[PDB]
RNA sequence: UCGUCUACUUAUUACGUUGGGUUCGUUGUAAAGCAGAUUUGUUU
RNA sequence: UUGUUAACAACAAAUAAAAUAAAGUAUGAAUUAAUAUCAAAAUUUUAAUAAAAAUUAAAAAAUUAAAAUAGGGCAAGUCCUACUCUCCUUUACAAAGAGAACAUUAUGAUAUGUAAUUGUAUGUUUGAUUGGGGCAAUACUAUAUU
RNA sequence: UAUUUAAAUAAUAUUUUAAAAUUUAUUGAACUGUAAUUUUAGUUUGAUGUUGAAAUAUUUAAUUAAAGAUGUUACAGUUGUUCUAUAUGUACCAAAUAAAUAUAGUAAGAUUAUUUUAGUUGAAUUAAUAAAUAAAUAUUUAUUUUUCUUUGUAAAUAUUAUGAACAAUUUAAAAAUUAAUCUGUUUAACUAAAAUGUUAUAUAUAAUAAUCU
């Protein structure tokens, strides 16, 4: 009958369904509505990048990341650089931080959403909740994580 | 004014008995593979044969004689020659669909 | 102002749709009637 | 051969709104934006906001004759602007108090003006002369001086202050100046255009006044009321100027339920150190109690049978006219209810005063108004003329456009049989101030007016009917904000047609979502197309959503990668999206390139078809 | 609405390569504004004291 | 019983949290200003688990009030402010039709069933792979998933209690099967476990699991996609579903990828689907119609075809009680093994499809790469 | 396309039932005569001759692979395709269409070379049914048995039949 | 989250016949849930 | 392997033998062309393939053939929602090229009108501030009344 | 009404190519279309050639119809093929030829001349009765007033569309890192001098070991 125009622009302001999703009180389980980018990047994935300044023999592989805070200072207590190449290429992992596991991949970033804070990012360093591969962590979120103490909630 | 109910009357999975008669009265297709035309025609001969028909069947099949058994009359129906086995079924399938076998 | 009616539709719609620019309407040709 | 252009980016066009959305209408239309994005740049906004609040009376200093009149007027959990802007008032501060339609943004700013009347009175001991009054009160409307009027009398009866009031009568000049030469006052309830033409007459000087009260300020101090405010605050600015006379500071507060540009603009270059004390989340929304309803009428002429419909609904039945006579006297005889308290509790269905209230709950409607860790009902209504009529029936006003329509649809319900009343300003003084207090005693229950009663009645509307909907929301709150006042449950009933048939998409969409009315409007043009950043902020959401499932759920070969993420994750800027109507988003050079290879394609595959046929 | 094409200067000093803009000791755009009107503001009530 | 409570938008639950007075403000005073919303609230709630103030929190039924006019919403790290308020919901608020979450309520296990010795033993026979998080068992044909309308009938939500080998709370089924379907089913021990492997039983865009089936006659086309869309309706002691080519909004569709991998001339074949969906009766259903090639054994659809006497040396087809020739073969997880890869359970077929295997002459064990790991 | 990221052949598990023989120049299958292994295996829809006294008459195989050299060692499926009919009315009579038996392969058309060189091209192909337990329906054989029948996978196919070339 | 459910009952007798009437439940969740799609080889 | 017929069709495996289509002597275009006597490979990263950067590494010359990459145009495909265009309908809006009726001379013809309230195709048909308030002769000094 | 003080009277100009339907006047039926007269082929689509001996040849399959050829007449775009539609009216059907700076709220692209000689780098934003004042950028131009030092203040002119949605905080500071608070970036006479930072520590609520209840 009557019909009237609005844009969906308008509403937008509607879109988080929850209070989870709308005052960000938790993680972001893939449902989050607006993100923020750097001003200037046509990718949106957030990246979190590691320095390469020598060889394998002077420089280790972990040692890359020595630029950030928390556990890629310290070094790992699993090594699969030796013998068979994993299949997914993992060739560091951390030691547990309660429900939480940080490896690092070989190659190049492998872009992936972390739970926590809902933004795909693109990065080496993943980490693991309670061994399932599906729920991943940015590092940044990692070290957040430890450094809260909610290891073992989230 | 008429209301019709699409699904309410279907036959779904039917028994053996049900498949064969529907199959017989053309209401389902013949299956090559479960239904087969020889089980079908072997179903009419039987409930032709049941009483003393088969004079008249063979007078409607145009047969030089009374069939004796099933395969007897496909072969005859064959001879009324070059068509198959598979063809004669066929015929008599079709034959007791058209009621040239009679009113039953 | 104006008081045609495609003028809610930009050139590139214009140009997409198929139609004839209207703001160019030229009347030195007749209608089809009937005859 | 005709082959449009192709290669796309954006069809649409984008709007020329740099500013805000709806730039280009005026400030007296369209509400403004209060998120920090956009207030951000105000001249009002960005600077200093109260937020903190004092829970109950007793923390906050007042007088005991103040309490007295908060007991008086059946008042004691303060309002959320109440616990926010008496505070600010007390400091002796520029102050505009923000609040939506019934929250008592009046008692916010009279119970600390008066205090400090009463402190420059005791304390200080300011003397008050014949024609210099402290405060000055300025309003819209006739009605709503008198509904002033009365609240301060009730205030000036236990303080001592006595306030006076004065609208256009006939041989207005010289009762006005005997008012002025008979009685002392030092506050003025009146319009900014007569105490305008009173200073220009040296009738009433500037000199001590410390206080300048406007209620409903975004009006006052827009076009739609001459700029009067405007012309008398610059008057009592150059008076603070004056360093002759003793130093007076006098503060200014403005009441408003709408902020607007010409609000911000005219408070935030003029008083640049002023205090502004404001819900966001609730400010240009309607009451939670509210009930809206838009009832679409397909013909024009059906629209008097719907509001027919909506009367006999809500208990409104009218008499029956079967003889010549009693048609005769439909439009002869003013009709009016009668009844009692006791007849109509009896009907519907210490001690004394609890149970007073009970009924007076039961009729109005009201629920207790929930506040964090704060729940308190709602007070009686404090209108000039108490209703002493109560007739089986529900209390409404018919919102009508222009005055022709208001006289209109007023004598067409009286010949259907129906006790109504009609309201505007065309009426003579005698007659206005009749059919006001026929509805607000309770002889008549249907008040057919214009937008003159929309702004600041405080009367016992148990719902509002707008027979023409409304041209922009400012006018639709305003109208609705009448039958839900304090928590008290309220309905509003929206007679449309399609020629508004935008705004009430949008305004149904808005409150669904429970969203603030601000940038609506009625051209389909403009609530359609978006700003370019604007579009640009929810298109980079939309994209990175889309990684986000196609991360999580799919999996990708290596030779598709590359397109994928071309497609549904890579934010791709426009070109020249002003002119994006003509381009499309994408730069003809471009375009050209791909222009001439397919015009190069489609000539080959045309001379082919062409000598096969 | 502001010059694209920036403004070039003689290098005399090499921290000139290093600072970015012009006067560093004068206010910013808004700050200067504010100032400018709260001057103003301040000139015209001289101008009103009588 | 909660069942009282209702469907409620985000509108209608933020006025349901304005109207309720069954609110508790706890004042933060100088002794608690500082400290963290998880601490306070667990120094305040002994009875309650940290997973339910955590959800409480996180959901927004417990909030804050500074003294602003609106409600503040935190997380557990944020710490406390001044002379602020933490409003908590009380038993009460619970009452209405408003349903808290998990934690919230007190359930009572009551009853406590009893496995015999050669239950428990059939049941540690039946599992294939055990983790620290998930246990995949081998169902057999004919054992229901859950108890059925006769409680007096033996399933696997009683046998359950038999793989708590060393926890303390038995494990939960992550998803069920038919009566009739055999293979893989997977059990996920932890509570966290299962609801993040909850996610992966929903509707996919990429398949994880396998099945192999028998069914009777061989399709036009070797390999394909199946989408139906099914709309189930109550019957007199059953389920009409009515299966459509296009879609419709009170059904729902079932997607399944076929390969038929080898088969008979046009009498049998050996089909694997890769299902997206999760419908009743999905792979059987597909089988029937879509394919036109009834499972071996699905009596339930076409019936007098899923015995079909080609298969007479082999199968009686005077019975009709041979089992449904349709196997849960191989499903894979979100936890990798040493060597990198997916970890994939595969389970091995049953006696009458190797039976059906070996006399028509296929290998039996053998790996479906279609599925990576 | 499955898998999503890697895409691989759907042929898996035909390549575990066929014999396959890359057509190069070093590998290739050739007519029987160029001596032993040099025979194509009869592939899937072949018929066959049936000739033992049972009611069928001609076999189509199911198997992917069929020949002399691995006819100890592999199981041949076929169905029955055409059944004798009889006019005038045991277990090998009541052989019907479409059902499913294991054959016994006893000579093929095309050319065989032995091991010592002799090199055989029977008149028809020619088998013998039997059931899952490798025991003749038939009584009788009315053709003649390969040599490669002569092996205990084949004893009573041996025992029924009367001639072996 | 791919559960299960063409038989009970009021009577009648005999070693099946004849008249009436007609679902249960495991687990998770209070959104981190609910329709449909989830495709891309200038191999032109 | 499937049909016709009393040799014909394609096919899948030995797709195998065997037939025709060379450099080189001559003549000699066209698409294309930012470019260092171009840069094998691996890894890390940077605003969309990055050949852009950096770190490891160590990559010959000439002729022939290959579509693995680069190069050769691509905001695309499916679903849902909303608006519009298009297209139909007439009873109202503006124009309508068709006809009428009327005035004037004649009861015989050609025209002019200030007379046209008829019709069929064509244009349009959702920005209402073109509103609502306020102002209301009897100034000033006084008097009485409700 | 006319109480207030100057002056160098000179006008003609104002990028460029394009961004589209067209206006006025003609032409075209040797191509193609219809009527009168003197195994072929069409349609669909795949398969070879891909500037091909062809600016349209050959082939596969299905389907629909079958008196064969040439020329000449009449019909011309406002439309013609005597209804409409498709198709077509001489090698791109808004047909072709001749004139047009006719004009596109105007999409975009180019716009000829080193060594230079001075102010701001994210502001401003009030439709509409007596309210001091928009701001940025650029060109000319004007104010030597105090002081311990520092201090780009103002007119007359030209232009201005480079475009953000939520949340938190705030009459004081996001300090909630799942938060950014945003205009980048280029900028260098020679010779010298010159102060700057990426290393890892693998065991102390830890590690290595025995007795016994
Ligand atoms: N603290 C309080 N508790 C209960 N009732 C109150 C309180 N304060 C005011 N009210 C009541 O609220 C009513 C409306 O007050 P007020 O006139 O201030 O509303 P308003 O915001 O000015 O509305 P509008 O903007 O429409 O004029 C008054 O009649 C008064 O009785
Ligand atoms: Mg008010
Ligand atoms: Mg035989
Ligand atoms: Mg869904
Ligand atoms: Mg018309
Ligand atoms: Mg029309
Ligand atoms: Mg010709
Ligand atoms: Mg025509
Ligand atoms: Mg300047
Ligand atoms: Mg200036
Ligand atoms: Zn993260």
């Amino acid at each position: 009958n009557i019909k009237g125009g609005v844009g969906s622009f308008l509403m937008r302001r509607a879109a988080p369904k929850s209070i989870r999703q709308k005052y960000q009180t938790g993680p972001q389980f893939y449902k989050r509505k607006f993100f923020q980018f750097q001003k200037g990047h046509h990718r949106l994935h957030r990246r979190i990048s590691g320095v390469q300044t020598g060889s394998p023999t002077h420089q280790r592989e972990y040692e890359r990341f020595h630029h950030l805070p928390g556990d890629v200072r310290t070094r790992p207590q699993f090594d699969f650089t030796f013998g068979e190449t994993r299949a997914d290429r993992v060739m560091f992992a951390w030691r547990k931080r309660g429900d939480l596991q940080l490896y690092q991949m070989s190659g190049r970033g492998e872009t992936f959403v972390c739970y926590r804070c809902g933004y795909p990012v693109r990065s080496q360093l993943v980490a693991v909740k309670a061994d399932n591969w599906d729920y991943r962590m940015c590092y940044r979120c990692y070290t957040n994580t430890v450094h809260r103490g909610m290891e073992n909630d989230t | 004014v008429l209301y019709d109910s699409p699904g309410l009357t279907l036959p779904g999975c039917f028994a053996k008995e049900a498949g064969l008669k529907l199959a017989a009265c053309g209401i389902i297709p013949t299956n090559d593979i479960t239904l087969p035309r020889s089980l079908v025609a072997r179903y009419i001969y039987d409930v032709l044969s049941a009483a003393g028909v088969g004079e008249h069947m063979a007078e409607c099949l145009h047969l030089p004689r009374a069939p004796i058994s099933f395969d007897d009359c496909i072969s005859m129906i064959c001879e009324r020659g070059n068509l198959d086995p598979s063809r004669a079924q066929k015929f008599l399938i079709h034959d007791f669909q058209l009621g040239n076998l009679g009113r039953i | 102002p104006h008081i045609h009616k495609y003028r809610e539709l930009n050139r590139w719609q214009r140009q997409a749709q198929g139609i004839s620019k209207w703001d160019q309407s030229h009347s030195h040709r007749p209608l089809p009637y009937v005859e | 051969i005709i082959v449009p252009q192709q290669l796309k980016a954006y069809g649409g066009t984008f709007s020329r709104s740099v500013g805000e959305r709806s730039n280009h209408l005026v400030s007296d239309v369209v509400l403004q934006s209060l998120s920090p994005s956009s207030t951000h740049n105000s001249p009002l906004l960005s600077k200093n906001i109260k937020t903190k609040t004092v829970t109950s009376f007793e923390d906050m200093p007042l007088y005991p004759e103040l309490r007295s009149a908060l007991r008086q007027l059946r008042i004691t959990t303060p309002s959320p602007i109440q616990q926010s802007a008496v505070e600010v008032i007390m400091q002796r501060k520029d102050t505009v108090v923000a609040a939506p339609h019934g929250e008592g943004k009046t008692l916010a700013y009279l119970l600390p003006l008066y205090q400090n009347m009463i402190k420059d009175r005791d304390v200080y001991k300011i003397p008050l002369r014949e024609r210099r009054p402290r405060m000055i009160l300025l309003a819209p409307t006739r009605e709503l001086i008198a509904q002033l009027h009365h609240v301060c009398s009730v205030l000036g009866e236990a303080t001592g202050l006595h306030a006076i009031s004065f609208t256009s009568r006939k041989r207005a000049n010289h009762r006005l100046s005997r008012l002025l030469k008979q009685q002392l006052v030092d506050v003025m309830i009146m319009d900014p255009k007569i105490v305008l033409r009173l200073i220009r007459a040296r009738r009433v000087f500037l000199d001590d006044l410390r206080y300048v009260a406007v209620d409903e300020a975004d009006g006052m101090l827009s076009s739609q009321h001459d700029h009067d405010a405007v012309h008398l605050l610059m008057k009592v600015q150059k008076r603070v100027m004056f360093k002759h006379l003793w130093p007076v500071q006098t503060q200014t507060v403005f009441a408003t339920a709408f902020i607007t540009r010409k609000l911000e603009f005219v408070v935030g270059k003029k008083y640049p150190d002023a205090v502004t004390c404001i819900r966001r989340q609730r400010m240009h929304r309607p009451p939670g109690t509210l009930r809206h309803r838009f009832l679409p009428v397909e013909r024009e002429r059906e629209k008097m049978d719907t509001l027919q419909h909506l009367l006999k609904k809500h208990g409104n039945r009218p008499r029956e006219i079967l003889t010549d006579i009693e048609e005769e006297q439909a439009y002869s005889k003013p009709h009016y209810l009668s009844g009692s308290l006791e007849e109509l509790v009896e009907l519907r269905g210490d001690n004394a005063d609890e149970m007073k209230e009970r009924v007076r709950h039961a009729l109005e409607g009201v629920r207790p108004v929930h506040w964090e860790h704060l729940t308190t009902v709602a007070a009686p209504f404090t209108c000039h003329v108490p209703r002493t009529v109560f007739a089986d029936g529900k209390r409404c006003i018919i919102f009508t456009r222009g005055i022709d329509c208001a006289t209109a649809v007023y004598h067409r319900l009286r010949g259907c049989g129906y006790t109504c009343s009609l309201l505007h300003a065309a009426l003579p003084a005698a007659v206005r101030r009749r059919m006001f207090a026929d509805f607000a005693s309770g002889r008549t229950n249907i008040l057919c007016s214009t937008d003159v009663a929309a702004r600041g009645l405080d009367l016992h509307v148990d719902f509002v009917v707008n027979f023409d909907m409304p041209t922009n929301a400012l006018t639709y709150l305003s109208r609705a904000g009448r039958t839900a006042r304090q928590g008290r449950l309220g309905q509003v009933y929206s007679l449309y047609t399609k020629r508004q048939g935008v705004i009430v998409s949008a305004v149904r969409a808005f409150l669904q979502k429970q969203l603030p009315l601000e940038g609506i409007s009625n051209w389909k043009r403009h609530m359609m197309e978006p700003r370019y950043a604007e579009w640009r902020t929810h298109k980079l959401n939309a994209i990175a959503r889309s990684y986000v499932s196609l991360i999580t759920q799919k999996t990708i070969p290596a030779h598709l990668e590359r397109t994928y993420l071309r497609h549904n994750a890579t934010w791709r800027p426009l070109f020249h999206p002003q002119t994006t109507g003509v381009h499309g988003g994408v730069p003809p050079r471009q375009q050209q390139r791909v222009m001439d290879a397919i015009t190069w394609k489609a000539v080959c595959f045309r001379r082919g078809l062409l000598a096969r046929r | 609405a502001f010059r694209r094409l920036v403004k070039r200067h003689k290098i005399t000093n090499n921290q000139m390569l290093l600072m970015r803009r012009r006067e560093p000791y004068k206010p910013t755009m808004k700050d200067r504004q504010e100032i400018a009107d709260r001057a103003k503001l301040e000139e015209f009530e001289r101008k009103n004291a009588d | 019983s909660h069942a009282r409570y209702r469907p409620l938008s985000l509108r209608a639950r933020q006025t349901l949290s304005e109207k309720s007075d069954d609110l508790q403000y706890h004042v933060v005073t100088q002794e608690w200003f500082g400290e963290r919303v998880d601490s306070f609230l667990t120094c305040h709630y002994p009875q309650w688990d940290y997973e339910t103030i955590k959800r409480l929190v996180q959901q927004g039924h417990i909030y804050r009030y500074r003294k602003n006019g609106k409600k503040k919403f935190t997380r557990l790290t944020d710490r406390l402010e001044f002379d602020e308020l933490l409003v908590v919901p009380t038993r009460a608020f619970w009452e209405k039709q408003l349903a808290p979450p998990s934690g919230v309520l007190e359930e009572t296990d009551g009853p406590k069933f009893k496995l015999s010795a050669t239950a428990r033993e059939m049941a540690h026979n039946m599992v294939l792979f055990k983790n620290e998080h998930v246990i995949v068992i081998n169902k057999p044909h004919g054992l229901p998933m859950m108890p059925t309308d006769d409680p007096q009938e033996m399933s696997i939500a009683a046998m359950l209690p038999a793989w708590k080998f060393t926890n303390v709370a038995k494990p939960v089924v992550c998803h069920n099967l038919d009566r009739e379907t055999s293979g893989c089913v997977v059990l996920a021990r932890t509570r966290n476990a299962h609801r993040m492997l909850g996610r992966m039983f929903v509707k996919r865009v990429v398949p994880n699991s396998v099945y192999w089936s028998f069914c009777v006659g061989k399709p036009t086309v070797n390999y394909g996609r199946v989408r139906m869309h099914f709309d189930i309706t109550r019957g007199n002691k059953g389920d009409i579903i009515v299966a459509r080519p296009s879609p419709t909004k009170t059904s729902k569709v079932a997607i399944a990828e076929f390969v038929v991998n080898a088969s008979a001339l046009e009498f049998g074949s050996f089909i694997s689907f890769y299902p997206l969906t999760t419908r009743r009766h999905q792979e059987r259903i597909m089988a029937a119609h879509a394919l036109r090639c009834p499972v071996l054994g699905d009596a339930k659809y076409g019936g007098d075809a899923a015995f079909p006497s080609s298969l007479s040396l082999f199968w009686d087809p005077e019975n009709k009680g041979l089992p449904l020739h349709l196997h849960h073969r191989k499903i894979q997880l979100p936890y990798k093994n040493t060597a990198g890869e997916f970890i994939c359970v595969t389970a091995p077929l049953p006696t009458q499809m190797e039976k059906t295997f070996k006399k028509l002459g296929w290998p039996c064990e053998v790996d479906d790469p279609l599925i990576p790991g | 396309k499955l898998p999503a990221g890697k895409p691989a052949n759907k042929s898996w598990f035909r390549h575990n039932l066929i014999i396959r023989r890359k057509a190069s120049y070093r590998s290739r299958w050739g007519t029987g005569a160029e001596g032993y292994g040099t025979g194509v295996p009869f592939s899937d829809q072949v018929k066959l001759h049936c000739v033992d006294n049972t009611n069928c008459k001609h076999v189509r195989l199911i198997s992917k692979a069929t020949a002399e050299r691995f006819a100890h060692c592999r199981v041949f499926p076929a169905v029955a395709h055409r059944v004798s009919v009889q006019r005038f009315k045991v277990s090998r009579h009541r052989v019907k269409p479409g059902n499913i038996y294991w054959v016994c392969l006893l000579s093929r058309r095309q050319t065989n070379t032995r091991m010592s060189g002799l090199r055989t091209n029977f008149d028809r192909n020619t088998c013998i049914l039997m059931n899952d337990q490798r025991v003749p329906l038939g009584t009788r054989v009315m053709y003649c048995a390969g040599r490669h029948v002569n092996h205990k996978y084949h004893l009573k196919a041996v025992v029924l039949a009367n001639f072996f070339v």
